[PDB]
RNA sequence: UGCGAAAGCAGUGAAGACAAGUGGCUUGUCGUUCGUUAAAAUGGCCU
């Protein structure tokens, strides 16, 4: 004998635009919450270690929010200009907060009180501040004097290196992910330029020509940087010194970038950019970068953030924008006698030399259609068919069961005025769509050929014979007319 | 019920063993038992997962 | 069939090809544990 | 400690004649040690006070004799399921060892006596006892052909009896235990073996000196030499089987194992061999594969390694897939 | 060096007489019944119960 | 019966037994069969659906 | 020497039971595992162990039939809608007794059972019996290798145990 | 297959056979196993027969 | 039924026996034959 087989729900072929796992996985992100900072929210940076902090830049403040509850837990407002930037080391112990003074002021994190150092940079504003990300003793900080600099923090009076060799207005570090001598910055005239640190400084190794002036530079694998700056990214791989990729998928101009890796998700690697016009989009970097989901905000969004890799709680993604606010969306993840008398129930069997195993594993639990068409209820089938706030492919897929399986005729003999209008009433509805349409063709047959002498009697139902008239002329209307579109593309050929 | 609750009662006199469970028998919570049918064999399992084993020398 | 062979199914359906004191006690005792 | 109480093989090694205890009773019970050429009837002792002490088979259907434990020794026809004759001593010990040649019946007792049976005639002819020989728990017949001279017994102390003249003709310094095994290896040595130690010493028979002492590396159980002394397998107290091979040649007084088996289950369960079997190229190792059944292995021993282990199929969690059901159930 | 032979089996071929209904059934389990004796119209399978295997 | 049996009687010499309620049908029950009677067996013996509402 | 002092237990010993003719004890309890035990007095050793995953025993039961004295059944049961029959020849055969034919209103739980013999007494055939303790009054007995239900036999109360009386007639 | 307890009138039910019946009988000495025959009506092209036993303890097809 | 595409194109009786209703008559049926390429007994599916 056999398991009695399920009851297939109907699913009529794909359409496009249907959801891919890569949007599905994103569009989870819900509960936007909104706060409305004073200026224009410049930098956003996340915690690294345990990272469940991230570090939003207003103007004349830093607030530290946390992700577990989306509010401020710290704040730094003992600033005396605009400051610009503000990043956590790579161990999470400190936070680099540049200036509009040339004042780099480095507190510790999770501690607002105690200023650690004070960095008096160039004299125009300091703009890019941090950490290296291999090294811990050492913070790169550019500004508006076209030149970013490598302090030891240990030597706050003169940096550690002087990258100069740039012509417009620096303001984008990076670092390579695995040469920890390798520095990527980015100006106002493209050129992405990187320097080894090992050698002079002065001059860099080698320039990466973007053509408008970028706005961000990270660096993806130890081998490939994506550059952003005017409408698109390009990404370089820097061994080959060679650009391939570009996307300038955006209409304004792509303000920031970051990336995410081997998270859980069903995209491996995610590049998601924020590009000054309401729009923030992810990236796919394993199939050329091509973008799967984006998200839109009421204004020109300035900066951008997803809590990094190894987040292992809720995980967030912060869009600040120039307006003055900022939006966070989220996904979420007896007695001892007793025992005693009833010990064993945990055991399931280590050192048993045979192990039977019979429990069959309680499947599904049926609906009230299925069940009824299990146990022969036809005319019962159909009445829990037509129910208020049923599926429309459950209606669909009970009624190609009794249409397939059995006799129409069958499931509608006893009938009447009251118990025909939840059948007609969905038919109304169901016979505008494609899916449905011929399904509710043959019931709708062979319901007036068993019931004309009722549309003579009860008129309660003769309007409703009269609407889905009307409706049938406006959909066959309309599938004629798509057929013209059709010869009319045909021609085109 | 209670710990070490067994009795051997003696029928057709039905006077129950004066000398055997003593209060140093270590049968437990006494939760099963069976005589084995040939060799006069008690076999007495309790609540902590015990069967003790006695013969019953007549046999 | 994909090693040179050629299979048919006749119509009774019947698949076809074409084609290129010792052992004393021993017995007594196995009889015995029979 | 081992379920099986008594085990041996006969000669041509192809039944174990092996005797357990059933719920107080014990039972005899005899299985083929190849099926390619389960028995399940047993004799059944009836008392509960009543068990065997030594058994040896007869070479002719084919019989075990049990030597019990109220001074009877018991003949017992395997091929039917009944004692065919109860030897009876006059007296009521229980008798330590026995051993025969030809249809002659030799038993040793508890009051250190010596009792002659004629398995033919089904008779006592003689009995007798001997002074300064009085722990005695082994004896074994040195084959002189159909002459049936030179008792061979061991209290702790081994001593060669002249049976004609009722005298201890030569006296041998045994073991500081109870001697355990005493057989003969040619016409001129025999291995003698103790109670609870790892040295075998082999000895002459015509002068005495102990030619070999052999060396196992744990308690000796059983022992089984070839039929040619080219070969000594004993069965040791931790279950292994150690093979000495060629032990009388020129290691130069003590000698220790040449091969060495054991018996591991897929698991990394040791299980123990007991009373295993040498001859010629062919070698039986024995162990209980359940509680008290018998499982054997011929090993081709002479082309196995040294140090050898045996991987058998013993379940530990296998999980019970039905015939007429597949995986998913 | 073409030859023909047959290999395989078909249908177990019951009693395809009219007015016998009931005992259509030709097949047999042993005494001892470990084993399930099935015609065919080609061969007389037997089959193991134990193990769900056609033994001989 | 499917519910519940609201009347049931019997004939003379206790062979049959009748039986209905309110799922309109009649069930009879035999004893007739000398079987049946010296084992002091009854039989679901039949069923008749003849009703309108219930008895 | 303690039965069980080879093998342990993992929880309490609900049921235990000699085996008619061989030298085997077979323990059972809530660990739904069930272990026999060649006996002696020296080294009780398990000859076997099986364990009925999410089905704990309360009741295991050795049965042999008078037919040939070669079944050698183990009935086991606990508060589940089945019984399990393991049929003993030394993998496992056990078959799943979940089937009250028509009567399973009257039979929530399998528990308290036991083991009997009947005769169908127009011939002369004996075969094996169980009873189950049902709920209203009942005692359902069905037959031990088909597992179809035999007959009912129903008290007035609260049905609290039973037992099983046997009585010779002739040869 | 239905089988009928003839004292109350109880159908026992197994309900998916993947052929109709033409033969059901009860084989061993206990009534242990059920014979079956399935005609598998689904091609009408042919009469081909599906011989089933099956043993009444839990009514799981052995030797189909 | 034949042919074909998934459309369609061509083509559709006699005896025997029994019952019922009024030896005859009339109808209906067939675990009867020859020829033509030729809906229903309250009765539905396991744990």
């Amino acid at each position: 004998s056999t398991a009695r087989p399920r009851i297939i729900t109907s699913k009529a072929p794909l359409l496009p635009q249907q959801t891919t796992p890569e949007q599905r996985y994103w569009r989870q992100y819900t509960s936007a919450q909104l706060v409305k900072e004073h200026n224009s929210v410049t930098h956003i940076s996340f915690n690294p270690q345990h990272p469940h902090d991230f570090a939003v830049t207003s103007s004349t403040r830093v607030q530290i929010f946390s992700s577990r509850t989306r509010q401020v837990i710290k704040t730094f407002s003992r600033f005396k200009d605009v400051v610009y930037s503000a990043s956590f080391r790579s161990d999470g112990k400190l936070l680099c907060a540049g200036d509009a003074t040339g004042l780099v002021s480095v507190y510790d994190s999770y501690n607002p009180r105690t200023i650690l150092l004070s960095i008096n940079a160039s004299t125009h504003p300091t703009h890019v501040t941090k950490f290296h990300t291999q090294d811990n003793k050492i913070l790169a900080t550019a500004s508006d004097d076209r030149v970013t600099r490598l302090w030891d923090i240990s030597n706050a009076y003169e940096p550690q290196l002087e990258l100069t060799g740039a012509t417009d207005y620096v303001r984008t570090l990076s670092f390579i992910p695995a040469a920890p001598h390798l520095v990527a910055t980015g100006s106002y005239d493209g050129l992405i330029r990187l320097y080894d640190t090992r050698s002079s400084g002065s001059t860099p190794i080698y320039s990466l020509n973007h053509d408008q002036p970028v706005e961000n530079v990270i660096a993806v694998s130890p081998t490939q940087i994506v550059s952003c700056g005017g409408n698109n990214f390009k990404v370089w791989d820097l061994t080959s010194n060679k650009k391939l990729y570009e996307r300038g998928n955006f209409n304004k101009a792509v303000t920031c970038l970051d990336y995410v890796e081997n998270f859980d998700s069903p995209m491996q690697s995610a590049l998601i950019a924020s590009s000054l016009d309401g729009h923030v989009k992810v990236f796919d970097p394993l199939d050329n970068f091509q973008v799967k989901f984006g998200w839109k905000f009421s204004g020109p969004v300035l900066s951008c953030a997803v809590s990094p890799s190894t987040a292992q709680g809720n995980r967030h993604l912060v869009a600040g924008l120039s307006s003055g606010l900022l939006a966070i969306r989220t996904k979420k993840k007896k007695s001892n006698n007793f025992q005693r008398m009833m010990r064993g129930s945990e055991y399931q069997g280590d050192q048993e030399h045979i192990i039977h195993n019979d429990k069959v594993r309680s499947q599904r639990r049926m609906r009230a259609f299925e069940r009824n068409i299990n146990q022969f209820k036809w005319s019962e089938a159909l009445d829990n068919a037509f129910v208020p706030g049923m599926a429309k492919e459950l209606t669909l897929t009970v009624l190609q069961e009794l249409r397939k399986r059995g006799k129409v005729r069958v499931a509608l003999y006893g009938r009447d005025e009251s118990t025909l209008e939840p059948l007609l009433n969905w038919c109304l509805k169901g016979i505008e769509d494609v899916r449905s349409a011929s399904i509710v063709a043959d019931w709708v047959a062979v319901v007036l050929e068993l019931y004309g002498n009722t549309l003579e009697s009860s008129p309660v139902l003769q309007e409703l014979m009269i609407d889905l008239k009307t409706k049938v002329r406006h959909e066959i209307h309309k599938s004629k007319e798509a057929q013209r579109i059709e010869g009319m593309l045909q021609l085109l050929t | 019920a209670v710990k070490d609750a067994l009795r051997l009662v003696h029928l057709p006199s039905c006077s129950v063993f004066s000398n055997w469970p003593t209060s140093g028998t270590p049968l437990g919570k006494v939760t099963s038992v069976a005589f084995s049918p040939s060799g006069g064999l008690l076999a007495v399992g309790n609540e902590q997962g015990k069967v003790r084993l006695w013969k019953l020398n007549h046999y | 069939n994909y090693d040179t062979d050629f299979i048919f199914l006749d119509i009774e359906s019947t698949l076809g090809v074409v084609g290129t004191n010792s052992d004393i006690f021993a017995e007594q005792l196995h009889k015995l544990s029979s | 400690d081992s379920p099986v109480l008594q085990s041996a093989y006969d000669p041509s090694g192809q039944y174990l004649c092996y005797v357990t205890v059933a719920l107080d009773k014990q039972r005899v019970g005899v299985q083929p040690t190849q099926r390619a050429t389960w028995n399940e009837n047993f004799l059944y002792l009836e008392d509960s006070k009543l068990k065997v002490t030594c058994l040896k088979w007869v070479n002719d259907t084919v019989a075990i004799i049990l030597g019990m434990n109220n001074g009877e020794i018991w003949l017992y026809s395997v091929l039917a399921n009944e004692v065919t004759y109860k030897f009876t001593t006059g007296n009521s010990y229980e008798i330590k060892d026995i051993d025969l040649m030809g249809n002659q019946l030799w038993c040793i007792d508890s009051s250190d006596a010596f009792y002659q049976f004629d398995l033919l005639q089904f008779k006592l002819l003689q009995h007798f006892r001997i002074n300064n020989c009085v722990q005695l728990n082994k004896l074994t017949i040195v084959p002189a052909g159909d002459s049936v001279a030179q008792l061979l017994v061991a209290s702790h102390s081994i001593s060669l009896i002249d049976i004609e003249e009722k005298k201890v003709v030569m006296t041998f310094p045994g073991h500081v235990s109870p001697v355990s095994t005493l057989q003969v290896i040619t016409n001129e040595f025999f291995i003698s073996g103790a109670e609870g130690d790892r040295f075998l010493n082999v000895y002459d028979i015509h002068s005495g000196m102990t030619k070999c002492v052999l060396v196992a590396e744990s308690d000796i159980k059983e022992l089984s030499h070839s039929g040619q002394a080219d070969s000594i397998a004993v069965t040791t107290e931790d279950g292994s089987l150690e093979i000495f091979v060629d032990p009388l040649v020129s290691g130069n007084k003590s000698k220790k194992s040449s091969k060495k088996i054991q018996i591991v289950s897929k698991d990394g369960r040791k299980v123990p061999i007991y009373n295993a079997f040498i001859n010629k190229d062919l070698l039986n190792v024995s162990w209980l594969q359940n509680a008290t059944m018998p499982y054997f292995k011929n090993l081709q021993w002479r082309e196995i390694p040294n140090e050898y282990t045996v991987e058998i199929s013993l379940n530990w969690n296998n999980k019970n897939k039905s015939a007429d059901r597949d995986l998913h159930g | 060096q073409y030859k023909l032979s047959v290999v395989s089996g078909g249908k177990p071929a019951l009693n395809n007489l009219s007015s016998v209904t009931g005992n259509k059934n030709i097949a047999r389990l042993s005494q001892d019944q470990r084993n399930y004796i099935i015609p065919f119209n080609n061969q007389i399978k037997v089959y193991s119960v134990e193990t769900r295997q056609c033994v001989k | 019966h499917d519910a519940d049996v609201l009347c049931l009687t019997t004939d003379t010499d206790n062979n049959y037994v009748f039986s209905a309620g309110v799922d309109r049908k009649i069930f009879q029950f035999s004893q007739n069969t000398n079987k049946s009677q010296k084992n002091n067996r009854w039989v679901n013996s039949s069923n008749r659906l003849l009703h309108g509402n219930d008895i | 020497k303690d039965a069980n002092a080879s093998h342990p237990s993992h929880s309490a010993i609900q049921s235990l039971s000699f085996h008619p003719s061989k030298p085997l004890l077979l323990t059972g309890g809530y660990d739904k595992t069930l272990r026999i035990y060649h006996i002696d007095g020296k080294t009780n050793h398990l000859v076997t162990s099986l364990h009925l995953v999410g089905s704990p025993i309360q009741t295991c039961t050795f049965y042999t039939s008078l037919s040939n004295q070669n079944q050698q059944n183990i009935f086991t049961a606990g508060r589940r809608r089945y019984m399990h029959s393991w049929d003993l020849s030394l993998t496992a055969k056990i078959e799943k007794f979940s089937r009250l034919y028509g009567h399973e209103s009257t039979q929530r739980s399998f528990e308290n059972f036991k083991v009997a013999h009947l005769q169908n007494s127009q011939t002369n055939s004996v075969h094996g019996i169980v009873l189950l303790q049902g709920n209203n009054g009942w005692i359902n007995i069905l037959h031990s290798t088909s597992g179809l239900w035999l007959m009912g036999c129903k008290i007035e109360g609260v049905i609290t145990d039973f037992c099983i009386d046997y009585q010779p007639i002739s040869r | 297959m239905s089988l009928w307890q003839l004292e109350t009138n109880s159908q026992q039910f197994l309900p998916r056979l993947n052929g109709i019946i033409i033969d059901c009988q009860v084989l061993g000495p206990q009534g242990n196993y059920y014979s079956l025959i399935l005609q598998m009506t689904e091609n009408n092209s042919n009469s081909d027969y599906q011989f089933l036993l099956l043993n009444a303890s839990d009514l799981t097809s052995k030797l189909s």
